[PDB]
């Protein structure tokens, strides 16, 4: 009713919070097609390159 | 004492009870009209009596007030006016010089309660701050000027204080 | 300038508006300055001085007769 | 390449160190030396170790050692082990077997070190914690004036 | 591979015009708090003061003080800034939208705020004043002294989840959120967060750029630490624990609406208490939050073991 | 399984390069014994934290002897802090 | 002079635009009209919704309010403040005291005048001032800054 206009920067922090999170969603995705997948061990990474070489193959 | 007392003031050294206290005095506060206004647009409140811009006032016949007779002068605390007088031509008492220093005034109000005709006022008008030194230094023809551009405020304010001077 | 009323015009053109306030006050006295070149901070005649700075109840329009 | 200027730099920070004028230069180069090592050790798949050294070595040690420097006067001043192969590695590369049988299920540094610090050679852990509190109990004694 | 650095600049530029904001938001709050309006001329409602405040101190022609060795003064807000920016490559903001998913994102972040005393340490020398030189080592002995602290409670917060990967732990919260029941851990984690910062009832204290680089790695620290507030104790992304038909709502706005509680929080606690003294903040930081954290990290160890509730 | 550091190698790169932009923005136009026992403080936790790193991770596999090495470990810092703290070393 | 006429005068109306809108004065408070400048910024009249936000130190400040009764004691300071302070500097004269000496002028020990030791940008009289006097004051020293030319008389030498 009156507090709205002190909350006018504090949801252009909250939009700056966003585009930084949904920036790196849609530039990754740009140029490998997948989101980012969390938890990156040596099997994901050995299989990834199997995935490229066979690819790669036919 | 007791366990009981020994416990309530544990606990409410730990929680911080008395820091929610305050914060919530504080957010009841940030949900609140506000007091603020807009200068440029709205001025604060003010008194017919207040004491700013001085001003010299004439009579409705055109003939001004100031009779020459030196007794602002005389009870100006800050010395801050300087008149010079003489026999004009109709062999009236007027003045041919009449500044005063606003850098000395310090807007006390002897002059305007000491002038016998109502001839010197302190007009409602505080927004005249200049940017040169000596356009602060008034003569008789910006006192005349500041009186001819707020006679009617000027003479609405005496004629409310009538009832009390 | 929204639920108020205008109380008169200027020779300059400004426009001064009022609003009743009931118990702590806020917006009840304020002017349109018809400029918007930096507006020069002092525009408001003598006869409108007084009844925007609450020194008398004239409006200004009264003041000049 | 990445190894052999992070090698490069680490050594002329050390150098730095040891012949080094104002002792304030010093402990900057001295923090350098570490920085380095923290992306040696990266370069070598210990992550935890590298974080670590980051954490203790320029994280406690260094800034004690600025907080001595600074307040106090900054005054002035082969081929018998391992023999090592050569770049044949155009066919080498190709000859690289696999085993996902110790990929299905792998541990991070971080947990195969907790896996065995803590019982199978908790004696050790033991020692280091009573070498800390000889370390704190001796730091009073030697510096202490109250009042 | 050439798209990392736009990354890079989407994940950064945006954190500089949010700090810029975040002063804004402040000097607004506390306005509407104390009974007037913030800064309201210069935009429509203030928005544009920050690029005039950059405008103005860009645009002061000021001199250097080279009466010093002129580059460990002119470097320390740089390395400051270097350490309050480089913490935000590991901070997630969804489920897969993180610069850099380390396994040992937890221990990174450690690492990144012990490493954050050497800029304010080297301003303060460089500076010929000695009675700056002086508040300095007292700002990094409070840092180090909470700093403490903060990784106790990182270490309560790690034995619920076993694993030090941040985007791990916010998946951990899936049931509840780890700050109902380790609410006290939540208030300690909070306020040693506003003594980290040189903050609130904490905070006891050259020209142009050196100076706005410092403010900058502060406020951008703020921010850091309300998303770590956020992120090990009230869910990171996940929505609200109950009602789930809002799931319309992206994830990454979550993050956004609890940081803005937050930054809430910090400006609330600054506006609304006075100033602790310097023997004060070093004796209730040793005697009130050490002791504290450890008999948590004991509690909850002991609880999780006992019932075999561990990860 | 470690090429998650290189984002944070060019992002290092990259946050001085903005850094040097911003420098070069403006130019196109006695001694106190207790700050060395709170650092020796700093150290000695910092150490016990670092301990606790792998011992909170791993407490899925060891159990019940891993728990109470790390509550031994933990009784032993805590003579020495309460032994710093009745020595006045955390007064001010 | 096709686009010089023209894209000099946008970037010069830039700068006095964000020197305008964010103007950060450092109080000299010497006497009672430190009173009214802690009026001024309080919450009725709030200094601070123009952007004008108070400094401690000369380093930060572009502006210089010299408010109070300035002595022969004080004065060596004053300048030694005043010169401290960035090159696009205003010195804003508040009071009678300052202005002239005020009702102290004809004293041995009060400097008549505050720009006796300092160049004076803008005189506000009284004593004390009031609060909407001092924000007249500092409107009057926004349209004084919105006069200057800064890249149009560089590039006309
Ligand atoms: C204590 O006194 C002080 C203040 O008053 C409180 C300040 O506000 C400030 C600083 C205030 C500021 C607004 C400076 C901040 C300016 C910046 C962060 C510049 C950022 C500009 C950019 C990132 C480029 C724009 C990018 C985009 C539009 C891309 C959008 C995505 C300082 C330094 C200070 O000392
Ligand atoms: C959804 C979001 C919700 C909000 C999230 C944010 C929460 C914080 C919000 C703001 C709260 C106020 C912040 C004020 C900041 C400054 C406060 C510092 C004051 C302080 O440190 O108090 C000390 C003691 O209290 C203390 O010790 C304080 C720490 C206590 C932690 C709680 C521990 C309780 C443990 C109970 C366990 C029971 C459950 C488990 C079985 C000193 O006080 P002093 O002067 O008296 O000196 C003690 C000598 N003896
Ligand atoms: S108001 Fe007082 S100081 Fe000013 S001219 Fe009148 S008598 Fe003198
Ligand atoms: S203004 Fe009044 S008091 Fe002063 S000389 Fe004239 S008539 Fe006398
Ligand atoms: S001008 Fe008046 S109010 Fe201001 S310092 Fe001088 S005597 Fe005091």
């Amino acid at each position: 009713l009156v507090w709205l206009e002190a909350m006018l920067p504090l949801g252009i922090i909250g939009g700056m919070l966003c585009i930084m999170g949904n920036s790196q969603y849609y530039i990754h995705k740009a140029y490998h097609g997948r989101p980012k997948h969390i938890g990156h061990d040596e099997w994901d990474v050995a299989m990834e390159r199997r995935d490229k070489k066979v690819v790669e193959k036919a | 004492k007791d366990w009981n007392t020994v416990f309530e003031r544990s606990i409410n050294t730990l929680f911080l009870t008395e820091m929610v206290r305050g914060l919530s005095l504080t957010l009841k506060y940030f949900f609140d009209p506000k007091v603020t206004i807009n200068y440029p647009f709205e001025k604060g409140p003010l008194s017919p009596r207040f004491r700013g811009e001085h001003a010299l006032r004439r009579y409705p016949t055109g003939e001004e007030r100031c009779i020459a007779c030196k007794l602002c002068e005389a009870v100006c605390p800050a010395q801050a006016i300087t008149i010079e007088a003489e026999e004009r031509e109709d062999g009236s008492r007027r003045t041919t010089r009449y500044d005063i220093d606003m850098t000395k005034c310090i807007y006390c109000g002897f002059c305007q309660e000491a002038c016998p005709v109502d001839a010197i006022v302190e007009g409602p008008n505080f927004e005249f701050a200049t940017e040169t030194h000596e356009e602060l230094l008034y003569d008789k023809e910006k006192l005349l000027e500041n009186g001819d551009r707020w006679e009617t405020e000027i003479a609405e304010n005496l004629r409310s204080e009538s009832l009390y001077r | 300038n929204i639920g108020a009323t205008l109380v008169g015009v200027d020779k300059f053109g400004n426009k001064y508006y009022q609003k009743l306030g009931d118990t702590q006050y806020g917006r009840h006295r304020w002017v349109e300055y018809a400029s918007k070149d930096r507006y020069n901070a002092s525009q408001v005649p003598a006869e409108w001085h007084g009844w925007l700075h609450f020194i008398t109840d004239h409006t200004g329009d009264e003041l000049l007769s | 390449m990445i190894l052999s200027v992070l090698s490069s730099l680490a050594l002329v920070s050390g150098l730095m160190v040891v012949r080094a004028k104002n002792p304030v230069h010093s402990v900057l180069f001295f923090i350098l030396v570490f920085c380095d090592t923290s992306g040696l050790l990266l370069l070598l798949g210990l992550d935890f170790f590298a974080m670590i050294f980051l954490v203790v070595y320029i994280g406690a040690i260094a800034v004690l050692f600025l907080f001595v420097v600074m307040m106090f006067h900054i005054q002035i001043a082969l081929d018998n082990e391992s023999i090592p192969l050569l770049p044949t590695q155009r066919n080498t590369t190709s000859l690289r077997y696999t085993v996902y049988a110790g990929k299905v299920r792998s541990w991070t540094n971080l947990e195969t070190l907790g896996n065995l610090l803590y019982t199978y050679y908790f004696v050790w852990f033991l020692v280091s914690s009573l070498i800390l509190l000889v370390a704190m109990i001796g730091a009073i004694v030697l510096t202490m004036h109250r009042t | 591979y050439i798209a990392v650095p736009a990354e890079i600049l989407g994940i950064i530029l945006p954190l500089l015009l949010g700090v810029a904001f975040l002063v804004l938001a402040e000097r607004k709050v506390m306005a509407f708090v104390q009974r007037r309006k913030g800064p309201d001329v210069v935009g429509s409602f203030g928005l544009l003061q920050p690029l005039a405040d950059g405008l103005k101190l860009i645009l002061k022609e000021p001199i250097s003080p080279s009466s010093a060795n002129f580059f460990l003064f002119r470097m320390a807000p740089v390395a400051t800034f270097m350490l309050s920016l480089v913490a935000w490559a590991v901070v997630p903001f969804d489920y897969g939208m993180v610069l850099s998913d380390l396994n040992i994102g937890l221990l990174y972040l450690f690492a990144i705020s012990s490493l954050g005393v050497y800029g304010i340490i080297i301003a303060g020398r460089s500076s010929n004043s000695k009675y700056a030189f002086l508040g300095a080592l007292r700002s990094a002995a409070q840092m180090v002294s909470y700093e403490v602290s903060i990784g106790l409670i990182l270490i309560t917060v790690l034995i619920c989840v076993g694993s030090c990967n941040l985007s791990e732990i916010v998946m951990a919260q899936k049931q509840i959120w780890f700050g109902i029941p380790l609410f006290p851990v939540l208030v300690m984690f909070f306020i040693s967060c506003l003594a980290e910062t040189n903050r609130a009832p904490f905070d006891l204290p050259y020209s142009s750029m050196g100076f706005a680089l410092f403010f900058l790695g502060e406020y951008a620290n703020m921010i850091l630490m309300s998303g770590l507030c956020t992120l090990f104790f009230l869910g990171g992304w996940l929505p609200i624990l109950d009602l789930p038909i809002f799931k319309k709502i992206p994830g990454s706005i979550w993050f956004s609406i609890k940081v803005l509680f937050f930054l809430f929080l910090y400006i609330w606690v600054r506006a609304a208490f006075p100033r602790y003294r310097y023997d004060q903040l070093m004796g209730l930081g040793w005697k009130v939050f050490l002791p504290l954290s450890l008999a948590w990290v004991v509690s909850v160890s002991g609880l999780l073991v006992t019932f075999q509730w561990l990860p | 399984m470690m090429l998650e550091f290189a984002p944070i190698f060019i992002y290092l790169v990259i946050s001085l390069l903005v850094s040097l932009i911003l420098l070069g923005v403006p130019f196109l136009f006695r001694f106190d014994i207790r700050f060395y026992l709170v650092s020796i403080l700093f150290l000695i936790f910092d150490l016990e934290v670092t301990f606790f790193f792998p011992w909170a991770v791993s407490l899925n596999k060891i159990d019940l002897f891993g728990f109470w090495s790390m509550m031994a470990f933990l009784f032993i810092l805590t003579i020495g802090f309460l032994y710093e703290w009745k020595r006045g070393a955390l007064d001010w | 002079s096709k686009a010089a006429e023209f894209v000099i005068s946008k970037v010069d109306d830039l700068m006095n635009w964000a020197r305008t809108g964010s103007i950060w004065p450092m109080t000299f408070g010497l006497a009672c009209c430190a009173v009214e400048m802690m009026h001024t910024g309080a919450a009725r009249y709030d200094l601070d919704r123009f952007g004008i936000i108070f400094r401690p130190s000369p380093r930060q400040s572009d502006c210089m309010i010299v408010a109070g009764t300035l002595t022969n004691k004080m004065a060596p300071a004053l300048r030694k403040v005043y010169d401290q302070m960035p090159e696009p500097r205003w010195v804003i004269s508040m009071g009678s005291c300052a202005n002239g000496g005020g009702y102290y002028h004809y004293s041995y020990s009060v400097v008549r005048g505050c720009d006796r030791i300092v160049p004076v940008d803008i005189y506000v009289p009284g004593c004390p001032p009031t609060a909407e006097a001092l924000l007249y004051g500092l409107l009057q020293l926004q349209k004084k800054i919105n006069r200057r030319k800064d890249f149009l008389h560089w590039w006309n030498k």
